[PDB]
């Protein structure tokens, strides 16, 4: 759900003019959709199966 | 202590030869009993059309009697000493040896000079070895797998003597008179054409002096001594299929051509026929063998039984593979089989040759086991490269084999080569000839 | 040279070894088991633990011992008789360590795992199958439990409603009770004598005495008749003769080689066979006769075994009867059986010449007897027995309760009281 | 996790392979210049102007 | 492993085990494992008792989601009763697929 | 003394691991041959009989 | 036994008629024939 409120973001950004509060955050916001996918989610199930006892 | 050293002290084999051309070799082994024999160069490729079961017809007359013990009176003196008789006869040899005591050498020895000198052909006993021969023909109808090979010989040698069968067709086998018996030996069981093997309780100078006492009225040459002409043999590709759907299982039989007898070609070729390997429904290994055709058919369970062959002659040969399978089966078998030549041609690496070569040398030591095994290998090799080949050389020849060496006579043999295929019983699902030719190549290497 | 060594160990293995320098080697173990010590709620144990030999071990699993012995192109194989079983290991000089190894990992502590047992108990029946596509076998299994009331009658096979019902615990129950060291024996062939001794003191943690008695077999004099759709008739009629390693037992072997015990001439019309010669005089068909001779630790049977056509059965079983009928009332010449010592004597050293003969020789002797002897004592043995012996074994046979096993089309062929 | 490319034994995988490839990295160097209509190398012989 | 940490550890996997609720359906650890080629083997080599209790106890599970229901608070699964019987089975499995690749290599 | 293969008769069954299953010793007794017509019929789980067991090498 | 193969005289190529040898040589010779004629068709294809 952290990724679907970076979704809404993204198209809330992609509406607004280019000017000095909407660089700033659509450009984290860039980041951090490719940083759930790709470091985030793998860590967090491994760190769910060490909970679980296997 | 060592498998080195051991291959050191084998006793060596002593050659000898008389003044007619009779060749007298022997291996001493001190134990107390024997097996002694002769080997000659006859069979059915020395035939033609007229006289195709002459050979096979003469190894029936040769325990009926001679001149001098006539009729049950040479079986009688076999019994009483406690000895066994046996004879076989192939497409290019033919044998007859003893196995007796070690003290019963000189009797053995003259029994043999009996029998292969002054065999009596008489009339009598021709008319009543027809019907035992004709007999004999029907009950090889019911073996699927003898049938088989005599289909793949047929096809592959088509119009040569090397397509004719050993025992020849029953239209010779009721027509074949005295005369031509008698021409048949004339021809044939001549002194430089003929091996006096032994191996076991022997000395080599005890059977020379036996050989000179019996065989030396041979004649050494011959009245006019043509030389024997010995006409090659083609190899053609092609295809023959019985349809026959009231047999239970399907017989299929498939070879490219290889190589003869003292081609040094050979001995890679065995190390890669090694590779694939054999299976059978009664095999403890099954799903866990390290063959990769022997795993699939046990976990699938696509076949009753496989082989793999490797038949040479004095100058060509056949190299392949038999199986045995279900109606429903023909087409996977045939798929997984094609695709193992294919990857030895190519891809095949130096851990799969390390366990080839040493499957061929445990199988040459296994065979040497016995007087008999020992003797037969000492008579066939005179013949067929005029001399004994020891054990260290084998293994010599065995320890220069690489995975590179494999990959390049298996792609001179298989790659992109015309087979020939025999086929029966229900074969409906055997794939056609266009695409089993395309199955000796691939698309990419 | 170096004929052979033998060794009595305290927990009473036998070990025996003889040194050649042979390029290959062969290591064998003997055991007393099999399908006589067997009763009749776990009838089939001892075929279905023939057949698992390449299953998961504590020391290796079902994989290794697969890729491990053919990687050095070894083998390993089971044979098997009512009385013995026989686990053998064959490779080169070189290799034979390592499959010194896996031979105990089997023998000594197998694992019967329940999903591996079950996936091998359709094995028996093509193993049963593939037997029994010569008529010879199950013949000669209705001819033991005609016999036989117990001990001798068990089949070498697997009954037919007991297939899918061999359990894990009667396996591990079977080799508990009869794979203890007093009652087996390990013979080597290329291997030196002190390499064998510190291989068997790695199996005597457990199995230390003798494990089970089995029932003395009693003798009943019965028939069994099986009709089916075969061409031929195959006979057998027999009667208790006498134990291994006996004086008796020598002149049973003598009888066997006078009446006729195989053919030594391919194609050969059997000159020498006096049973073979009294049943062609009045039978004009294709028929085959011999002396049958099976001998066991504390019984025995003899007689004839004769396959024929079906309108004819009936006179070849009684001209082969008649005809030992008439040794025993004394008919018997000295040259016959000079000539029959002579045949006993040759079959013995030929039996030994390969490795594969002259293993399962020294293996037979050290469970029955837990000695060797030299096949010279052998040969002094059959020397000695004399003519009035050869008649007096006839005369056991003659006026002694039979027993009758019979299949094919059973139309022509004679009761056992006929 | 994926080491099944390293293994002691299929390092022979590459070796017979290769030799295949000697111009399959430079075929379209060789023949999709057949149809672009550039001259990518027409410059390079005088074979083709 | 550390000894300091040996309750308070045991505190956030019991945590755990409550904020998932596989536990609310009835099921066991075991139940919910993703059946990928070595868990379909090691289910082929259950016990013919373990086996049936799995099936019945996933079954219940299904219908309880269908209907958007769970079971009384009585009926849930404890956390100190919950048997991986599984386990056993499946490492076994997967060492006999290592031994198989080490030697495909070697 | 001696085994049950030398006074034959008495039969034995085998299993290999990389070889066929063999019946007995003495069961294809012969001279049942020679005399005409013994087939040995098509099979439906059928065996190799030489089995590899004398092959040349 | 009394099945053979009838003769296919009137369909051989010149080459492996002799009925002697030409096992493994003039092998090269009469696929590379045969492939020439279809190789041809592929850059009668490309183009
Ligand atoms: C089909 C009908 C839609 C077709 C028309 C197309 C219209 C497309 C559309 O506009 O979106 C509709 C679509 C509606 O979703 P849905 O498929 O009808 O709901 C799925 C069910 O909840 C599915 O049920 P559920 O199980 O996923 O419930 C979700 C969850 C949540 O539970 C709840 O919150 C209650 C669910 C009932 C809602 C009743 C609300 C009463 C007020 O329930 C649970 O927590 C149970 C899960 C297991 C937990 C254990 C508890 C045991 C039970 O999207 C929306 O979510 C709303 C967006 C509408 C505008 C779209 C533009 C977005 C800006
Ligand atoms: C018509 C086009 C003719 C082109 C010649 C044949 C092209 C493939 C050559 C085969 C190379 C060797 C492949 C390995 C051997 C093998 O068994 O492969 C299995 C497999 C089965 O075919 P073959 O057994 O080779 O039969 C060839 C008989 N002469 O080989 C294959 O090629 C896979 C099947 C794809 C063949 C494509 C069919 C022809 C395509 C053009 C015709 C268009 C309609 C046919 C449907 C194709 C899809 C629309």
């Amino acid at each position: 759900w952290m990724l679907v409120a970076d979704l809404i973001t993204l198209t809330w950004i992609g509406g607004q003019p280019v000017e000095h509060p909407f660089i700033i955050i659509g450009q984290l916001a860039s980041i951090l959709y490719f940083l759930i996918i790709l470091v985030l989610m793998p860590i967090t199930s491994i760190i769910e199966n060490n909970l679980l006892k296997w | 202590a060592t498998y080195a050293q051991a291959l050191q002290s084998v006793p060596e084999t002593q050659v000898s030869q008389l003044d007619n051309g009779l060749r007298v070799a022997s291996e001493q082994s001190s134990q107390p009993t024997c097996t002694v024999g002769v080997w000659i160069d006859a069979g059915s490729r020395y035939e033609n059309e007229k006289n195709n079961g002459a050979g096979y017809f003469v190894e029936h007359l040769a325990f009926k009697g001679t001149k001098n013990r006539p009729g049950s009176a040479l079986e009688k003196e076999v019994e009483s000493m406690g000895a066994h008789l046996n004879a076989y006869s192939t497409r290019e040899h033919t044998a007859y040896y003893i196995k007796a005591l070690s003290k019963d050498l000189p009797k053995a020895v003259e029994l043999l000079a009996d029998i292969v000198q002054n065999c009596s052909l008489e009339d009598s006993q021709i008319e009543k070895e027809r019907d035992v021969i004709l007999q004999e023909l029907q009950e090889n109808d019911s073996s699927m797998r003898d049938v088989v090979f005599d289909y793949l010989h047929a096809t592959a040698f088509q119009g040569t003597p090397l397509a004719q069968s050993v025992e020849g067709p029953s239209e010779n086998v009721r027509k074949l008179s005295r005369a031509d018996l008698t021409e048949y030996v004339s021809q044939h069981y001549k002194a430089p054409r003929m091996v006096l093997a032994a191996a076991g309780g022997v000395e080599h100078r005890q059977l020379l002096d036996l050989a000179q006492k019996h065989f030396s009225s041979l004649s050494g040459t011959y009245v006019e001594d043509a030389v024997p002409a010995f006409t090659p043999c083609r190899f053609t590709g092609s295809e023959i299929r019985h349809r026959d759907d009231a047999l239970p299982l399907a017989h299929v039989a498939i070879a490219v051509e290889g190589p003869g007898w003292a081609n040094p070609d050979n001995v890679p070729l065995q190390v890669a026929n090694a590779i694939i390997g054999h299976y059978d429904s009664t095999y403890g290994g099954g799903t866990h063998m390290s063959s990769t055709l022997a795993s699939v058919a046990a976990t699938r369970k696509l076949c009753q039984s496989f082989q793999t062959f490797n038949i040479c002659y004095a100058e060509t040969g056949l190299l392949g593979a038999h199986f045995v399978c279900d109606n429903m089966s023909i087409d996977d078998m045939m798929f997984f089989l094609q695709g193992q030549w294919m990857r030895l041609c190519t891809s095949a690496t130096e851990s799969e040759v390390v366990r080839g070569k040493n499957i061929l040398r445990n199988a040459l030591v296994s065979h040497l086991d016995g007087t008999t095994p020992v003797c037969e290998d000492i008579g066939r090799s005179l013949l067929t490269y005029g001399r004994r080949i020891p054990l260290a050389e084998w293994e010599s020849r065995i320890a220069e084999v690489d995975a590179s060496v494999v990959r390049e006579v298996c792609s001179k043999y298989f790659y992109d080569q015309c087979p020939a295929v025999a086929g029966l019983g229900p074969i409906e699902q055997l794939p056609d000839y266009n695409r089993i030719r395309s199955g000796m190549f691939w698309l990419r290497f | 040279p170096q004929d052979l060594e033998f060794t009595r160990l305290p927990n009473g293995l036998v070990i025996a070894s003889l040194e050649n320098y042979a390029p290959a080697s062969r290591i064998g173990l003997f055991i007393k088991a099999g399908s006589r010590y067997e009763d009749s709620n776990n009838l089939g144990t001892s075929h279905l633990l023939r057949l698992a030999s390449s299953l998961t071990t504590k020391g290796a699993s079902s994989f290794k011992i697969t890729r491990g012995i053919e990687a050095v192109g070894g083998k390993l194989s089971v044979t098997s008789t009512r009385e013995s079983m026989a686990y053998t290991v064959e490779c080169l000089r070189d290799d034979i360590e390592i499959l010194m190894e896996f031979l105990l990992n089997v023998t000594a502590a197998p694992e019967f795992r329940r999903w591996e047992v079950a996936a091998l108990q359709s094995q028996l029946r093509i193993d049963k199958a593939v037997a029994f596509q010569n008529p010879q076998a199950q013949v000669l299994e209705n001819l033991h439990a005609a016999a036989y009331r117990n001990a001798l009658a068990n089949s070498l096979y697997c009954p037919d409603y007991r297939i899918g019902k061999v359990t894990p615990d009667q396996l591990h129950y079977y080799v508990q009770n009869h794979f203890t060291s007093a009652r087996m024996a390990l013979i080597g062939l290329g291997v030196s004598h002190p390499v064998l001794k510190q291989v068997a003191e790695r199996f005597l943690n457990m199995r230390g005495g003798l494990g089970l008695s089995g029932a003395k077999a009693k003798y009943r004099g019965g028939e069994i008749r099986d009709q089916n759709g075969d061409s031929l008739v195959h006979a057998a009629l027999v009667a208790e003769s006498a134990a291994t390693g006996s004086a008796e037992a020598n002149a049973f072997s003598v009888l066997q080689h006078v009446l006729g015990a195989g053919p030594h001439v391919k194609r050969g019309s059997n000159a020498t066979s006096s049973l073979y010669q009294a049943v062609a005089k009045g039978v004009h068909q294709p028929f085959d006769v011999s002396a049958f001779n099976a001998s066991y630790s504390d019984s025995g049977l003899f007689g004839i075994y004769t396959i024929s056509q079906a309108a004819s059965a009936g006179d070849v079983i009684k001209s082969a009867y008649d005809q030992v009928k008439a040794i025993a009332q004394g008919n018997l010449s000295n040259t016959d059986v000079q000539a029959a010592k002579n045949k006993l004597k040759a079959g013995y050293l030929m039996s030994v010449e390969s490795s594969e003969g002259f293993l399962d020789e020294v293996g037979s002797q050290a469970l029955v007897a837990g000695s060797y002897m030299q096949p010279s004592t052998v040969l002094q043995q059959i020397d000695s027995v004399a003519d009035a012996d050869v008649i007096n074994a006839a005369k056991k046979f003659v006026s002694g309760r039979k027993s009758m096993a019979a299949s094919g089309n059973l139309g022509h062929t004679p009761f056992v009281d006929e | 996790m994926l080491s099944r490319f390293l293994g002691p034994r299929y390092r022979e995988l590459a070796r017979n392979w290769i030799p295949t490839a000697s111009m399959w990295g430079a075929v379209g160097a060789v023949g999709l210049v057949w149809a672009t209509d550039w001259r990518l190398i027409l410059d390079w012989v005088p074979y083709i102007n | 492993a550390v000894a300091a940490s040996s309750k308070w550890l045991e505190g956030i996997r019991k945590w755990y085990y409550n904020a998932a609720g596989f536990n609310k359906l009835g099921l066991m650890r075991d139940d919910t494992i993703y059946e990928d080629d070595d868990v379909k083997e090691a289910i082929r080599r259950l016990p013919e008792n373990l086996y049936n209790d799995r099936v019945f106890r996933i079954k219940r599970a299904l219908d309880l989601t269908m209907r958007q229901q769970i079971l009384p608070k009585e009926q849930w699964t404890k956390y100190e009763e919950d048997k991986f019987y599984l386990e056993p089975y499946l490492k076994e499995v997967i060492r006999e697929r290592k031994e198989r690749e080490e030697w495909a290599k070697k | 003394m001696l085994s049950v293969a030398s006074r034959s008769g008495p039969f034995a069954p085998v299993l290999s691991a990389t070889s066929r299953g063999v019946a007995g010793a003495l069961r294809p007794l012969v001279q049942a041959a020679l005399p005409a017509t013994s087939e040995s019929p098509v099979l439906d789980a059928k065996r190799s009989f030489l089995c590899r067991e004398s092959l040349s090498g | 036994t009394d099945i053979r193969v009838p003769d296919f005289s009137d369909y051989r190529r010149a080459e492996v008629l002799d009925s002697t040898k030409s096992s493994k040589e003039s092998s090269d010779a009469r696929k590379g024939f045969s492939y020439l004629i279809t190789a041809t068709t592929t850059v009668g294809v490309a183009y």
